[PDB]
């Protein structure tokens, strides 16, 4: 079952058969940054992957597990460890001298990361995704989509943890 | 085996008969 | 201010009242998918109200949503008020309403009694008991042993007129209601003959199954003993206001 | 590896939202204490602070 | 029970609460919210009644000191009774501004049916409870009303063997009678509720603020984008509402028509038989069995109104044939050389200037009928008002009628252009 | 403490925490206080040893600290009958169910919170189970590995796998994936068994695959002697030792008892001709190349390098425009090879996309230009070496070595592909071609194509 597992994302994943992708793509650029998820899936749960993404990262405001908070160590250090391809480690390596002048080593990234906690966690969500703006795009079959295309109450309040999940749950 | 559900089914089984004790104290006083 | 605000307003070219466009407008995404092509000849909009209605607040929108979320704010207070209006009628309507506390005032002479004695009377269409204690009862009933008194909250109220105390309490058993003997030889007191609950002379609960004393009667004594006041306690009721003027 | 059960898991993410709605009793105290303003100030001064016992001479 | 096939919606709490939750409406103005305020005023009628029943004891002989000494004694009692008087009048009002503006955008399609018959019965029993409501106030305007829906009741068994006992017993206000009607008045007032329910479920299949097809696909979320908007609304005609009334009816009075509440049964025995008046909503009927002294005649017109309103869909309607159905004329049938006629197809609302002309006539004529009293006791010694008969006339021809609604002229005309056009540039 | 207790029940920044300091330190500048150790790579050693029975233990010396990679390979589709085809398929699709020690559940959880990955692939001749993490979760993370690789299957693993597997088949004929396609070469190749059953396994045996013959599938085929455990980037040689030894030691010795052994592979010049009605027609035309031992593999694959990367796209994709896509297809197997082409393109020219594709085989066979050869032997030395600069392909090659020469031979690949000549590979190809044509055809105008001999006629 979707529950048994320390991953909130995928626990709402696995109960929709249909929706087949979904990835969370960070760009930071030299002023700005876009943050957010892909989804690619069937167009009958096009409300559940407009509401998901804005949710759990909303959730994450207010209260994040421990589980997923080592989840995610683990990951980043597996990440960190698993660069060994020349190409991709040299392009990192240009990327980071072009935006920071500096070469960020492994271990310093490790500390940065580690210390994160539940609680600093929370301040840095509320600080970017509690109740914030949107940018969204539906490109596909929006029969029904089309009705509630605009920004409107749900959009808004769709970033909000707890608050605003209306629509995600129904169908 | 954890401390309070092991309290917890000591008084369950211990309660009806503290109220058992104090109902006969109850009859000891009344009966002067 | 406001008046510049229409001011500005007042100089603006539209078309019978209507701010649109005077000229066909044709937007394309650069940014679409490859199988959509060129835009048709169709002409979708009428309006540019997607660029106009714009205050141009890219930076710091938060304030512009926490204004929104203020003025939504307003709107349901006062809603909530209209609606808080309503729940008082429905639950004043529930829970009654004590305009105005009926008279009890009432006056007893006790002058007349002998000490030592107690009388029944008819107040608030209830038996109440009146007596008088003298130096030496009320001797003998302190240093009794406090074992028998099953009542902590309880106490005792005492009149200073007419040279004896003079005690006014209500003549209704706690058990159940019944009458209690006026008088015993072993304590001139009150005590139970229905069940046998025990009463001291003070109408305390001395080794008895009554677990509370006899009620007290409010009473305030003047004219030394000829005029004793007694009202029942008036505890508050609220609204009191009946008319605003 | 930390490896929690679910058991626990589910007691602190409803131990998260018991302390999110308890948030919202003193907003409903406050809704019932401005209005039946009347009741709470009977309950007040007729059981928690009783009246004298004294009556006037009159 | 094969025939029947299902229902449109499960009206159980989940899928209830899912369906409010994710229903959208589409943008629309204050004349297509008549509903919304009808069905609040349903919400605000049931709260204030039951508020009163708690007062009320059906004993007849104690009902008026009982409302006299509970409203001095007990708080907010008069207010709800004030509340519960002013619903009825606001709900009356919302309904009938309902009924016009769905009469007015010709909603006797049959993609309408389940939504306008729906709502029909539930107006049909918003009236019983009405009349129920009456018979609680015991006074001589409730001893009026009980004996002319008894004898109404009376007139289908032609006054044999008292089949009227069961509930209006000896045809008079006693204990029995007035127990009887205040539970069956709680309990049809309840059940208007779940009827309402079941109409504003039916009704949202198809709904439309104007004939027009706006070509917009997105909507409004209903919660608080619609709720809020109704709302305000809502709260726009009660203020012009509370200065109407403020302003047509001086705080003391001379000649009102509750004059005629005076009598309490049982206290008084002589009826001012004089001044007999009802209130404004059941001043028609009253107006209309004074205009046609026949009883038969009457209660047959009763019945038709009503239940011909309740049958707009079939006569009006295009009746699955797709405006091939064939009417039955009785003159243009000479004209036209044919025994029957095709229905006409082009019946728009906004453009079209008979509908318009038509269905204010209609309006007009209603309010006219519901203007003032006939006052029988000379109407008809004296030559009655001819605008009275005018105007029932005129209700009963345009609710039945298809030549007032659908007319030919329009078709035939529309034809005789595109032919001309046609034969010019071929 | 209670100070955090505090600022986490209200949402506001402690500014005062060091933890707070370390995650708000400028991204420019290095956090106050840490700066990491630094550390040269060192040569890789690699080690082999066998323990009392015949399991094999291979281990990779660390080269910098990095994840440490384990796996198992089993030499265990070849070895399916038709009893028990597409076992291994069923196994791949629930590679995590195991009921002895540790659960599915608890498995997968170990998977997720240890921040590695955990992968079964299976190949004809070959299943591998692979799996990264860092080295304090390697110990948990290497039983599940061992017993998800080594014990039997259970009722509900069989269950689930018999729904995944019909799954993958509705999955496979939506799709027309090319896979469909291999699996009906092969078969024309060797006939239904050996090499020639489908590697998604027989669609009809499905039903058939319970817990019972997944056991006997893996009771016949998996044995101590061809159970190959890998390490890479261990420190110590004989810590994994020891850390293998505590769990597969259980296994017994399989000596003294008839072992199933693998029945030599014959090769079988089939044909087949579909009628599919699809508006492209795919071609595939093969014949035997040689086995793993024979040197002349390499060869084999800078001719491969000669038509994925250089002439296959000039010759025939830029020329003709109906070539919807051509490849090169080359497999080794420990007893046989094979070695083609297979083509796609438009139906109404099927004729056309035939023959052109034989003579662009045929014209290896005529000879190769020296820029040519350069071309595809730099380009097949760039994907090898991108293959082996990560951890777990050159884990999982290095046991692959092992277990087939018995030695390592991935650290002087480049070696081997520079001595490779133009001489030999058209040698290679043209003694090839005289094998005796394995083809497919699947399109709408099939139908219409060479005779078999017209093929063999104009290949020789
Ligand atoms: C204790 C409380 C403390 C807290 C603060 C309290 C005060 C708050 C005041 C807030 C503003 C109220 C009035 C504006 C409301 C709209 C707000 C808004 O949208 O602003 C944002 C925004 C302005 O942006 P902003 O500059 O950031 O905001 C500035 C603030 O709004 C501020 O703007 P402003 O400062 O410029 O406001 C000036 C205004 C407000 O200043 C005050 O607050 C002072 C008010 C004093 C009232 C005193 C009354 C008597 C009682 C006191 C007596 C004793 C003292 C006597 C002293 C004597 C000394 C000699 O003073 C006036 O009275 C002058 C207004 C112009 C004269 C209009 C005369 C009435 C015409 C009505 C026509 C209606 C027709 C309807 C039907 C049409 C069809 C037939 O507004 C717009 O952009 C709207 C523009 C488009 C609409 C224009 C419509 C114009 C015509 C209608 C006007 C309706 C209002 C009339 C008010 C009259 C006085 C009550
Ligand atoms: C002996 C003692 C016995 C016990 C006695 C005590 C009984 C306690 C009952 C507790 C009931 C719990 C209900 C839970 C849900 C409540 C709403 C919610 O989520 O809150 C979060 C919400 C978080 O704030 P927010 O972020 O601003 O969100 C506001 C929105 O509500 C946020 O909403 P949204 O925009 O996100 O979406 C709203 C809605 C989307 O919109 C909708 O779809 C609306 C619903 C459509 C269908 C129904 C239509 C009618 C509307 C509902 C009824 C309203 C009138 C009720 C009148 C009751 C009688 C007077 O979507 C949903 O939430 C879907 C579910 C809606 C609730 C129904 C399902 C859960 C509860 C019931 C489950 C069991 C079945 C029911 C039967 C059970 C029988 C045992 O909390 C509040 O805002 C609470 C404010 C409270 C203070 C203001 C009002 C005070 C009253 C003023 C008048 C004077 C009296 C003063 C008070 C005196 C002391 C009481
Ligand atoms: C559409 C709604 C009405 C139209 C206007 C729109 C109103 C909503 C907009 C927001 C308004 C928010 C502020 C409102 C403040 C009002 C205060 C007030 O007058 O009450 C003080 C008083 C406070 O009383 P008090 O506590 O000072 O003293 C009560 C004791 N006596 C009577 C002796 C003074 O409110 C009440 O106590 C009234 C309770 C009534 C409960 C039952 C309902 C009766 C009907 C009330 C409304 C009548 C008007 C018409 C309604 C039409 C719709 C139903
Ligand atoms: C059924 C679901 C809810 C329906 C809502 C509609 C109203 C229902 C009212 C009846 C049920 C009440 C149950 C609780 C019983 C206590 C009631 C009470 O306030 O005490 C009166 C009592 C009695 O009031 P009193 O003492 O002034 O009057 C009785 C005595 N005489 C007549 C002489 C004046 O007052 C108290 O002692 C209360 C003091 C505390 C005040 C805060 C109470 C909070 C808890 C209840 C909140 C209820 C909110 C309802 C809002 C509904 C909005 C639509
Ligand atoms: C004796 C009482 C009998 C009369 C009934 C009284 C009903 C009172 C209802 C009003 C007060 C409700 C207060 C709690 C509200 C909790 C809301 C909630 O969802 O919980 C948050 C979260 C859950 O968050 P959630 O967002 O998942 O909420 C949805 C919850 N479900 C799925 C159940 C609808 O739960 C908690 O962790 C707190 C639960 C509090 C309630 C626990 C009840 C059982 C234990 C205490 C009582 C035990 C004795 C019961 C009587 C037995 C007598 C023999
Ligand atoms: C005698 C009367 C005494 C009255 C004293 C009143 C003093 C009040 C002083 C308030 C100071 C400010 C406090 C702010 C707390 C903020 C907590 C917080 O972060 O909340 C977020 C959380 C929920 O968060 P969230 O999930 O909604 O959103 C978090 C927001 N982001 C994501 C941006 C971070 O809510 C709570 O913590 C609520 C629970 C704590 C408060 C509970 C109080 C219960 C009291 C019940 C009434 C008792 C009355 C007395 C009874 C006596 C009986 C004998
Ligand atoms: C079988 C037949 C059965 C009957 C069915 C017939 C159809 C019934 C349909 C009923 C529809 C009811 C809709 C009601 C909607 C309106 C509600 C409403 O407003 O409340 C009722 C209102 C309020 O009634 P009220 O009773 O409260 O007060 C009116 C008092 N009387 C009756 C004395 C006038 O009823 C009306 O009176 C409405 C009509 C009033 C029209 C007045 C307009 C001004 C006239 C000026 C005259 C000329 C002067 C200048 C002359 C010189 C210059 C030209
Ligand atoms: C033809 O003749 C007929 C009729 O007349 C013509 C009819 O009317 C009818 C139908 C009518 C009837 C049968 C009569 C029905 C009458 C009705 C429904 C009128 C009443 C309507 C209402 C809405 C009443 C509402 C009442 C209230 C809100 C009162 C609230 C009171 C209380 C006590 C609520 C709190 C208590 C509870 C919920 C009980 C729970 C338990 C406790 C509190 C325990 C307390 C004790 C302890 C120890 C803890 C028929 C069928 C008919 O045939
Ligand atoms: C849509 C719902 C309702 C309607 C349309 C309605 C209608 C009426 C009407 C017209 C009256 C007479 C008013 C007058 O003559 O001035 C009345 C009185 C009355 N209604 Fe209703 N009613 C409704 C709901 C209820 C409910 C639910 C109850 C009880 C639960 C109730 C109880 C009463 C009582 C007790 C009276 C008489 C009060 C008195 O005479 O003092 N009503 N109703
Ligand atoms: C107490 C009586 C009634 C209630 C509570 C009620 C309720 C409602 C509500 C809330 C709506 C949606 C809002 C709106 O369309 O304005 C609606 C629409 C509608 N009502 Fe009613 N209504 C009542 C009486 C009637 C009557 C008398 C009719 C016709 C004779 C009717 C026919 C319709 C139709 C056809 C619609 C849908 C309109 C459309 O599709 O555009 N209803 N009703
Ligand atoms: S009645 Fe007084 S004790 Fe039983």
């Amino acid at each position: 079952t979707s529950d048994r597992q320390y991953s909130l994302i995928h626990k709402e994943l696995g109960n929709l058969p249909d929706v087949t992708i979904h990835k969370t793509h960070y760009l930071p650029y030299s002023d700005t940054g876009l943050f957010g998820s892909y989804f690619y899936g069937n167009e009958i749960f096009g409300n559940q992957m407009l509401f998901l993404s804005q949710m759990i990262l909303s959730e994450y405001a207010s209260y994040i597990n421990q589980a997923e908070i080592y989840r995610a160590r683990a990951k980043y250090f597996n990440e960190l460890l698993a660069e060994q391809n020349s190409a991709d480690i040299a392009s990192s390596i240009a990327t980071q001298v072009t935006y920071l002048n500096r070469r960020v080593p492994r271990s310093e990234v490790a500390k940065r990361i580690s210390s994160l906690d539940s609680g600093l966690i929370n301040r840095a969500a509320t600080r970017w995704f509690w109740d914030k703006e949107l940018a969204i795009v539906t490109w596909g079959p929006s029969h029904g989509l089309i009705a509630g295309s605009h920004y409107n109450r749900s959009i808004k309040r769709s970033t909000l943890g707890w608050y605003g999940n209306t629509h995600y749950y129904i169908v | 085996a954890p401390v309070f559900l092991k309290a917890l089914r000591y008084v369950i089984y211990s309660y009806p008969l503290y109220v058992c004790y104090l109902i006969k104290q109850a009859q000891i006083n009344a009966q002067g | 201010g406001v008046l510049s605000e229409y001011n500005q307003r007042l100089s603006k070219k539209l078309h019978k009242g209507h701010l649109v466009e005077d000229k066909p407008t044709f937007f394309v995404t650069s940014s679409r998918p490859g199988n959509f092509g060129d835009h048709i000849d169709f002409k979708v909009n009428i309006d540019n109200w997607f660029d106009e209605n714009r205050v141009h607040n890219e930076h710091e929108t938060d304030i512009r949503r926490t204004q929104i979320y203020t003025l939504n704010a307003i709107y349901y207070g006062g809603l909530l008020s209209f609606a808080r209006l309503y729940a008082m009628g429905v639950i004043g309507r529930l829970n009654g309403w004590k305009r105005y506390e009926r008279d009890t005032y009432s006056e007893v002479d006790i002058g007349a009694l002998p000490p030592g004695e107690v009388m029944q009377m008819v107040w608030n269409g209830t038996p109440i008991f009146i007596r008088r204690l003298t130096s030496n009862e009320v001797k003998e009933e302190n240093e009794l042993p406090s074992n028998t008194l099953l009542d902590k909250d309880k106490e005792v109220i005492l009149s200073d007129a007419g040279n004896t105390k003079v005690i006014v309490v209500s003549a209704v058993c706690t058990h159940l209601g019944c009458i209690p003997i006026p008088y015993l030889g072993a304590y001139k007191g009150y005590v139970c003959i229905c069940h046998g609950s025990v009463y001291d002379k003070f109408a305390r609960v001395r080794q008895g199954p009554a677990l509370l004393n006899l009620p007290a009667i409010n009473n305030s004594i003047h004219d030394e003993g000829t005029l004793v006041c007694m009202e029942q306690l008036k505890f508050p009721h609220e609204p009191s206001q009946r008319f605003w003027a | 590896m930390y490896l929690p059960t679910f058991y626990k898991l589910f007691h602190e993410t409803n131990a998260f939202r018991l302390k999110r709605y308890v948030g919202y009793g003193p907003l409903l105290l406050t809704w019932s204490i401005w209005t039946l303003y009347p009741a709470l100030y009977n309950m007040i001064y007729s059981d928690f602070i009783p009246p004298e016992r004294g009556v006037p001479k009159r | 029970m094969e025939w029947n096939k299902g229902t449109y919606m499960s009206t159980s709490i989940k899928k209830i609460v899912q369906y409010f939750s994710v229903m959208t409406v589409s943008f629309h103005d204050i004349n297509s919210l008549f509903g919304f305020f009808t069905f609040l005023t349903i919400a605000s009628q049931l709260v204030s009644g039951t508020m009163l029943a708690f007062s009320l004891v059906p004993e007849p002989m104690l009902i008026p000191m009982v409302r006299e000494e509970e409203d001095v004694e007990d708080l907010y009692t008069d207010d709800f009774f004030w509340l519960h008087e002013r619903g009825v009048d606001m709900l009356f009002i919302f309904s009938y501004f309902h009924l016009f503006r769905k009469i007015y955008l010709n909603n006797f399609e049959y993609e309408q049916e389940a939504a306008w018959k729906s709502g029909v019965f539930t107006f049909l029993l918003f009236q019983v409870v009405v009349f129920l409501g009456l018979v609680l106030c015991c006074t001589h305007l409730s001893d009026i009303t009980l004996a002319i829906a008894a004898n109404l009741y009376d007139t289908f068994f032609a006054g044999k063997g008292k089949f009227y006992w069961w509930i209006f017993t000896s045809k008079e206000l006693n204990t029995d009678t007035i127990i009887r009607l205040a539970y069956l008045h709680y309990v049809l007032a309840f059940f208007l509720a779940y009827l309402g329910l079941i109409h504003g479920v039916d009704m949202h299949y198809d709904w439309k603020n104007e004939s027009s097809m706006d070509g917009l696909e997105t909507e409004m979320i209903w919660f608080d984008e619609a709720l809020s908007n109704e709302l305000g609304a809502m709260i726009e005609i009660i203020l012009i509402v509370m200065i109407v009334c403020f302003f047509m009816y001086p705080e003391p009075e001379a000649l009102s028509y509750e004059f005629f509440m005076w009598g309490d049964i049982g206290f008084i025995n002589d009826v001012r038989f004089l001044s007999v008046a009802p209130h404004w909503y059941f001043r028609p009927f009253m107006a209309w069995l004074t205009v046609c002294p026949f009883h038969k005649i009457g209660l047959f017109g009763l019945i038709y109104y009503f239940f011909i309103l309740f049958y707009q869909p079939v006569i009006h309607g295009t009746n699955e044939q797709n405006n091939y159905t064939k009417r039955n004329v009785a003159f243009v049938s000479f004209f036209i050389n044919r025994s029957d006629i095709m229905t006409p197809k082009y019946h728009s609302v906004e453009d079209n200037l008979l509908h318009q002309i038509t269905f204010w006539l209609f309006l007009c004529s209603a309010l006219y009928v519901t203007s003032y009293l006939p006052y029988g006791r000379f109407y008809n010694r004296i030559n009655g008002n001819y605008g009275t008969l005018w105007s029932f006339m005129y209700i009963f021809f345009y609710l039945g009628n298809s030549f007032l609604r659908r007319p030919l002229i329009t078709e035939l005309y529309l034809f005789n252009a595109f032919v001309k056009s046609k034969f010019l540039k071929k | 403490s209670v100070r955090k207790a505090f600022y986490d029940f209200i949402y506001k920044d402690d500014k005062s925490a060091e933890t707070y300091k370390v995650t708000t330190a400028d991204p420019r500048t290095p956090v106050q206080g840490f700066r990491g150790q630094t550390a040269e790579d060192v040569a890789a050693k690699y080690e082999v040893t066998k323990l009392a029975n015949g399991v094999t233990i291979i281990t990779e010396s660390q080269t910098f600290p990095s994840q440490v990679d384990m796996g198992i390979l089993l030499d265990v589709t070849r070895d399916e009958t038709n009893e028990t085809s597409g076992s291994l398929l069923s196994i791949k699709n629930t590679y995590l169910k195991t009921v002895l020690n540790t659960n599915e559940t608890i498995n997968y959880g170990v998977v997720q919170q240890s921040g590695g990955s955990f992968e079964m692939e299976y190949d004809q001749e070959t299943a591998y189970f692979k799996a990264n993490c860092l080295a304090h979760d390697a110990t948990d993370v290497f039983s599940m590995v061992a017993d998800c690789a080594l014990e039997p299957r259970s009722t509900v693993a069989a269950s689930v796998g018999v729904e995944k597997n019909q799954n993958t088949h509705k999955l496979e004929s939506y799709l027309k994936t090319g896979e469909l396609f291999n699996e009906s070469v092969f078969k024309t190749a060797y006939g239904l068994k050996g090499l020639g059953l489908p590697l998604k396994g027989l669609r009809g045996n499905v039903k058939n695959l319970s817990s019972y013959t997944l056991q006997k599938f893996q009771l016949e085929n998996i044995t101590p002697n061809r159970i190959f455990v890998c390490a890479a980037g261990v420190e110590s040689h004989q810590e994994f030792v020891d850390l293998v030894q505590t769990k597969l030691a259980q296994i017994p010795s399989a000596e003294g008892q008839k072992t199933h052994q693998r029945e030599k592979s014959e090769y079988l010049g089939g044909e087949v001709r579909n009628l599919t009605e699809e508006s492209n027609v795919t071609l595939a035309l093969l014949f035997q190349s040689v086995p793993w031992s024979s040197a002349d593999i390499v060869a084999f694959n800078v001719a491969a390098a000669l038509l994925n990367n250089l002439r296959l796209k000039k010759n025939l994709l830029q020329k003709y425009a109906y070539f919807d896509q051509a490849e090169a297809l080359n497999f080794h197997f420990t007893d046989s090879g094979l070695f083609g082409l297979r083509t796609s393109g438009s139906a109404d020219r099927a004729k056309d996309i035939l023959n052109h594709s034989i003579a662009e085989l045929k014209a290896i066979a005529s000879g190769v230009n020296a820029d040519e050869l350069l071309t595809a032997k730099a380009a097949l030395k760039n994907s090898v070496l991108s293959a082996l600069e990560r951890q777990t392909d050159r884990l999982e090659e290095t046991v692959k070595n092992v277990r087939t020469f018995n030695k390592i031979q991935h650290t002087d690949y480049v070696k081997q592909i520079d001595s490779v000549t133009a001489d030999q590979v058209a040698k290679a190809v043209a003694k090839v071609l005289t094998s005796n044509p394995t083809f497919v055809a699947q399109g709408s105008q099939v139908n219409a194509l060479p005779t078999y001999d017209a093929i063999r006629n104009l290949l020789k």
